[PDB]
């Protein structure tokens, strides 16, 4: 989408496994803030927005 | 609500809107010049007209806010860039015969063929069938006969054009409120609104006077030097009282005096510097030229070159089947796209344009975070400088050895340091004459002090007095000489290589202080010094946002432009042509005493 | 050129954390009304993107995707994978079977 129109994707009731994204080699920026991305591959939230 | 923010939102609206369009005339234009087509000349002729079209009417929504009411400075200077009518304020039709009379002199200098009369079946151009035959022969017949008739045809052609290409453009510049065209030309060193460092456009020719004034000493024991070795190729054409003949400088106008290296060498059987034969051996391609000139820019702290300048630059001649224009260009497309168009060879010259043309594109890349409109030079002469002195500090033979180019035991005595010096005295002291001589006639002619009739007479007596170069035979008016130079026939301002040889020699002297280095000025490498990057980055980062005498505070401590550095540059050169002038005559006579 | 794809270049005030705005109204720059159409200090909100593959890499296209994390009072769903050791019988073993 465009950054007008950004579209928002509601993640629920899933298993949400992170370091598939964090050991991609495709991505330039992995910026966490707030929380550290080796404890977010056990960690539990009640939604996810992407 | 208030002006200046109507401004700042216009001025956005503007740069977006002027980025992408000026992106797709600049990749028309590059197009164009990689690749010689008449669709791609038809798309750069299109996109240039869209280009201009859309800046006249960018300007004409520019000019409804007014100047005084904006306070900040680069927002101020964007709407002083933006609301410049250019030819606009000019009616359509003589607009129109304007751009005609730009255009046809373009064709008429581009396609200008000349040969001898009674041997018409084949014809020679000016590049490269006459720019050979004046740098490297030695017969005055030959050379009297090119040179006579190029003006001939040139400038009998281009002087009723030229006529009225004085008064489109004098009307042009007193309907946008400037004197003449000169004064229009001057407005670009114009600084107004900063206190302390405001410059005026009456300023700038008084100090091309104060420091031509300490120029003309050293270029007249050059004259006196170059006068006595020309009397020694050529017996008896040359005078010892008077001026040099004109077609003898080795070059078509007398630009520069670099092709009379061979000529007036001081010591020949002394070796050269020359690199050529040990690229050769190694095999240095050009990709190898341009890897060690980023080697060199990254060794003083500037950023290296992107993946698309590699990706998207041509750095060797296509072939046969494609076309290019061989001309050395940096450009600077837009969006972060930057590319070097040269037709490189395995040659000296070809590695210091290499270091020139990568100088220019890390100036370009230096401003990339400014706005659109202040993405310039803060002047006409930095853009250059930045590039000359890379070709300073790469010319070196402390630069050759590090870079393993230049033998370890090589000696470097006094001998080769003084015929380097005169090299480059041939090359940068005597272009300075010949550029003030023609930017103030040119002042003169817009500002209406010479009269028509009476152009040619003041020429020659300026040349005389001035460059100290006398004609072969009278010119009358019917010939139009000045116009057969690419910048003045093209609409071109000619005092940017006089500030860029000033500027060159400032940069390089705040440059070695920021090295260290403690030897000559001449023997000093920027290379290795992060300082000197850092000090030089920080007036490259500005851009137009700053004026230029703010920025040459940054760089050297001084508020105006400066001679020292030239004379501190040459200085063992200088005593060395004082040791050698002593039984000859220093200085020239205004009188017809050689030949007319 | 890709030009699929628009921002917002002017809005009057700021926007709020996880706002969207997708109105394409005129926006009004000066004291003059715009009536709908942009005309003199008037502009259309919404600018396309130049894209361009021969582009700097501070001009070329970026996907972002920004995962918002929250936790609120319900029961919490979206979990990570739970890594489960092999099973080993027959052994004086520390079980966690689930919690
Ligand atoms: C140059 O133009 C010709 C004719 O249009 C074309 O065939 C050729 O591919 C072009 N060269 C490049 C490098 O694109
Ligand atoms: C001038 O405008 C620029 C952006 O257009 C801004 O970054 C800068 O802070 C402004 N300067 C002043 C003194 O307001
Ligand atoms: C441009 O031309 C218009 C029309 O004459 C004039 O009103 C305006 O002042 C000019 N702008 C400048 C900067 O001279
Ligand atoms: C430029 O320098 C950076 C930092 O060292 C490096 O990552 C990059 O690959 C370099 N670019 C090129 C084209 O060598
Ligand atoms: C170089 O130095 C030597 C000894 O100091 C001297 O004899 C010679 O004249 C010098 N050459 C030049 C060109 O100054
Ligand atoms: C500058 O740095 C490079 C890389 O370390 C080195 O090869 C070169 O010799 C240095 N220059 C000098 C004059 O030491």
């Amino acid at each position: 989408a465009s950054v007008y129109a950004w579209n928002r994707k509601r993640i629920s009731n899933c298993v949400a496994d992170y370091s598939v994204l964090y050991n991609s080699a495709s991505f330039s920026t992995f910026k966490c803030y707030g929380v550290s991305p080796t404890k977010l591959n056990d960690l539990c939230f009640t939604n996810v927005y992407a | 609500s208030t002006i200046e923010e109507q401004a700042k939102t216009f001025l956005d609206k503007f740069n977006h809107e002027a980025e992408d369009l000026f992106y797709q005339s600049s990749l028309a234009s590059w197009n164009y010049n990689t690749n010689i087509t008449e669709e791609n000349v038809q798309n750069m002729n299109n996109a240039g007209d869209k280009w201009s079209a859309f800046l006249k009417e960018q300007s004409t929504l520019a000019q409804m806010y007014p100047l005084q009411e904006i306070q900040n400075l680069t927002v101020k200077l964007q709407l002083q860039a933006l609301q410049q009518n250019g030819s606009s304020v000019l009616s359509e039709d003589k607009s129109k015969r304007l751009n005609t009379i730009l255009n046809t002199m373009s064709t008429i200098y581009s396609t200008g063929k000349v040969c001898n009369p009674d041997n018409p079946q084949e014809c020679l151009l000016l590049e490269p069938g006459l720019n050979e035959i004046m740098a490297n022969s030695l017969d005055y017949n030959e050379r009297l006969w090119a040179w006579e008739s190029w003006r001939s045809e040139v400038g009998k052609q281009l002087r009723p054009l030229y006529e009225e290409y004085v008064v489109l453009k004098n009307e042009m510049a007193r309907a946008n409120h400037y004197e003449d065209y000169g004064d229009y030309w001057r407005g670009d060193y114009e600084v107004n609104g900063v206190d302390g460092y405001d410059y005026s456009r009456g300023q700038l020719i008084e100090d091309v006077e104060h420091t031509f004034e300490e120029i003309k000493p050293l270029y007249e024991h050059l004259h006196a030097y170059v006068r006595a070795k020309l009397m020694n190729a050529y017996p008896s054409y040359i005078s010892p009282i008077g001026c040099l003949p004109a077609h003898l400088l080795g070059d078509m106008w007398g630009r520069f005096w670099t092709n009379l290296y061979s000529l007036t060498v001081p010591f020949g059987q002394k070796p050269n510097i020359d690199v050529t034969d040990a690229m050769v051996d190694q095999a240095w391609d050009a990709q190898r030229i341009f890897k060690e000139a980023e080697k060199f820019f990254v060794s003083v702290g500037l950023p290296n070159m992107t993946q698309g300048f590699w990706e998207n630059s041509m750095l060797t001649d296509p072939g046969n089947v494609q076309k290019a224009v061989c001309h050395p260009t940096a450009w600077d497309l837009g969006k972060g796209d930057f590319r070097i168009l040269m037709c490189t060879k395995v040659t000296m010259d070809d590695f210091l344009t290499a270091h020139h043309e990568m100088g220019h594109i890390q100036y370009d890349m230096a401003y990339a975070a400014q706005p659109f409109l202040l993405r310039n030079g803060a002047n006409e002469g930095f853009h250059e400088a930045v590039g000359e002195i890379m070709s300073l500090s790469a010319a070196t033979p402390k630069h050759l050895k590090s870079i393993g180019l230049l033998s370890p035991d090589f000696q470097e005595d006094n001998e080769t340091e003084i015929n380097f010096l005169l090299k480059q005295a041939l090359t940068i002291v005597g272009t300075l004459p010949f550029t003030y001589m023609l930017e103030k006639w040119r002042w003169m002619v817009f500002k209406g002090e010479i009269p028509k009739d009476q152009w040619m007479k003041k020429w020659w007596e300026m040349k005389r007095e001035i460059v100290g170069v006398v004609e072969p035979v009278p010119h009358d008016e019917t010939y139009c000489d000045p116009a057969s130079l690419f910048h003045v026939s093209n609409d071109y301002s000619f005092i940017r290589y006089y500030t860029r040889t000033l500027y060159q020699f400032q940069f390089q002297e705040a440059l070695c202080q920021a090295a260290k280095h403690e030897g000559p000025l001449h023997k000093c490498d920027i290379s290795n010094s992060t300082e000197a990057g850092q000090k030089l980055f920080n007036m490259l980062r500005l851009g137009k946002s700053e004026p230029w005498t703010l920025a040459l505070e940054n760089v050297v401590g001084a508020k105006n432009m400066n001679v020292r550095p030239l004379l501190n540059y040459f200085e063992p050169l200088f005593t060395w042509l004082k040791d050698q002038n002593k039984n000859s005559f220093v200085g020239w006579s205004t009188d017809w005493s050689p030949y007319a | 050129g890709n030009y699929n794809y628009r921002y917002r270049l002017f809005r009057k005030s700021n926007l709020k954390p996880f706002e969207r705005d997708i109105s394409t109204e005129i926006y009004q720059a000066g004291s003059t009304p715009c009536n709908g159409v942009e005309g003199f200090n008037c502009y259309f909100p919404l600018q396309s993107y130049g894209f361009q593959p021969t582009n700097g890499v501070g001009y070329q296209p970026y996907r972002v995707v920004v995962l918002s994390f929250e936790l609120l009072h319900a029961p919490a769903t979206v979990c990570g994978p739970k890594k489960s050791t092999n099973l080993v019988k027959n052994k004086c073993v520390n079980f966690n079977f689930n919690g």
